[PDB]
């Protein structure tokens, strides 16, 4: 095995598993490693383009390297967590708002 | 002989999809509105490119049959030959002069097997020799047409030969054009679907630099530091 | 502009933190991610002030 | 606080149409040669199993 | 159903983001 300075062309195998959508996961689409929900998507790609970016170059839709199916993406949900309350001097009850 | 190529040479620089955006880009390109060499056959000199070559060999009778890339092309360094032989596209990267001189019939490294103006663009960086193409009919067959056409990548090759010279290959028993490519900044505008429809140089002339300080093709009147 | 600032190295090896994670985990990871954090922190602060 | 739904699963997706190169051919072979007249085959540009 | 007034509708029709943000 000689590893010449040029990039190595013959490599080991790629152990690829199944893809599940409508519930966010970490994902590994050949470099694309974000964290979000994948879903079916409609917008059409050209025969060779490989990502989908948008207004500020955020990875925004990707096609599976195995099957020609465009998938849309959205980062996992998240938001503030706050508490409304009557004063401690009038009660102790508490209602919580997820933002 | 020299002529003036209109807005031609653009090509999808990378493999991403943008939509209705106007995207700044920075790479090698053919500077808009430049002075183009014109070799006419039916001749056949040898022309070197440095780091990129706009090779839009035209057509009259479909007679162009290959390319040889390299330095000395005689049993010295491995070099590229790619032939369309009425069947397919065939790539062979050996090193010899005219040992394969059979044309029709009617110690080598890497292999790969795959009116109507055909433009191509080739460039070699980082051990990758990349090709982009576009085939389009022309009606004004007098000269290179006025319009906007966007090329597209066909086949990347991991051969990584070092190349600075090349000549066209014809078949005997049209012509071809060359400029060169230099580093510039363009402003591309991708359409709704994703296929390019216009672009502007940022260094072309006074206005354009403004047009790409705003990153938009509709400047309003006024006054702009650019 | 703020979001665009995530696409810049600020003098580190890359513009993503995951790649530097992959390449080098011991101290040099600190002496690189230091710069990502410093730069991104400025960008946020200089958004807040204006 | 800030609420953060958590990742649940990793997923791997690599080109699984695959190319190969049959090392089995040179092992399941019928063409073996002499010791000093030993051949060197510079093989590459495939996918190889180990 | 939205009781915007008429000239207010003209005004409205005239005038014309999740990497860690939110717009309340
Ligand atoms: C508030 O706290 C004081 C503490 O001495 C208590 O006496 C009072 O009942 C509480 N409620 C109101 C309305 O002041
Ligand atoms: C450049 O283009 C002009 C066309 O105006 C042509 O006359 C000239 O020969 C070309 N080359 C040079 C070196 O000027
Ligand atoms: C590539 O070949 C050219 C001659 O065709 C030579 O001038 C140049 O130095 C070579 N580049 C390398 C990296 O060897
Ligand atoms: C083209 O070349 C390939 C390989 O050299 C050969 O298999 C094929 O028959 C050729 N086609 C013609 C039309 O000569
Ligand atoms: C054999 O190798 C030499 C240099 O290694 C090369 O010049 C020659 O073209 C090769 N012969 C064939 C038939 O490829
Ligand atoms: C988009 O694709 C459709 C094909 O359904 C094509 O007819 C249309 O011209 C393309 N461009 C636009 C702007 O719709």
């Amino acid at each position: 095995f000689e590893l010449l300075h040029a990039p190595a062309t013959v490599c080991g195998p790629k152990k690829s598993t199944n893809l599940v959508k409508n519930k966010c996961v970490n994902f590994n689409f050949n470099g694309l490693t974000g964290t979000g929900v994948l879903t079916e998507s409609n917008k059409k790609f050209l025969p060779f383009q490989q990502f989908g970016r948008d207004i500020d170059d955020t990875t925004d839709a990707v096609r599976d390297p195995q099957t020609l199916e465009i998938l849309d993406i959205t980062p996992c949900s998240f938001g503030g967590v706050s508490v409304i309350t009557p004063g401690t001097n009038t009660s102790n009850q508490v209602a919580v708002l997820y933002q | 002989a020299y002529t003036n190529s209109f807005t031609r040479g653009v090509y999808y620089p990378d493999k991403v999809f943008r939509s209705s955006v106007l995207h700044s880009t920075q790479d090698l390109f053919l500077p808009f509105f430049s002075n183009v060499t014109w070799f006419h056959a039916i001749d056949n000199p040898v022309l070197p490119f440095n780091d990129g070559v706009y090779f839009a060999s035209t057509e009259k009778s479909n007679i162009i049959r290959g390319w040889i890339f390299g330095t000395t092309l005689d049993s010295k360094t491995q070099s590229l030959l790619i032939v369309n032989n009425a069947t397919n596209v065939v790539i062979k990267v050996c090193e010899f002069q005219f040992c394969n001189d059979p044309f029709l019939g009617v110690n080598c490294t890497f292999e790969y097997v795959s009116k109507n103006l055909r433009e191509f663009v080739f460039k070699n960086i980082d051990g990758y020799f990349k090709i982009y193409s576009k085939h389009t009919p022309i009606n004004l067959v007098r000269d290179l047409p006025q319009g906007f056409s966007a090329l597209e990548p066909l086949v990347d090759l991991p051969i990584g030969i070092n190349i600075t010279r090349f000549q066209t290959l014809l078949a005997l028993h049209a012509a071809y054009y060359v400029g060169y490519l230099q580093p510039r900044t363009f402003l591309l505008k991708y359409n709704e679907n994703g296929t390019i429809t216009d672009a502007v140089d940022c260094a072309l002339d006074p206005l354009s630099e403004t047009k790409c300080t705003l990153k938009s093709f509709t400047v309003e009147k006024g006054i702009y530091q650019t | 502009t703020l979001v665009k600032q995530l696409s810049s190295n600020f003098g580190a090896i890359s513009s993503v933190l995951n790649d530097i994670l992959a390449r080098l985990d011991p101290p040099e990871a600190e002496v690189q991610i230091d710069r990502l954090i410093t730069g991104r922190l400025q960008s946020l602060q200089t958004y807040v002030t204006q | 606080s800030n609420f953060r739904v958590q990742p649940t699963e990793s997923i791997v997706r690599f080109p699984n149409i695959t190319n190969l190169c049959p090392f089995g051919e040179v092992f399941n072979a019928t063409r073996f040669a002499s010791v000093y007249a030993w051949n060197r085959k510079r093989i590459s540009n495939c996918v190889a199993d180990y | 159903p939205s009781k915007r007034s008429f000239i207010e509708d003209l005004l409205f029709n005239k005038v014309t983001k999740f990497n860690g943000l939110t717009v309340l």
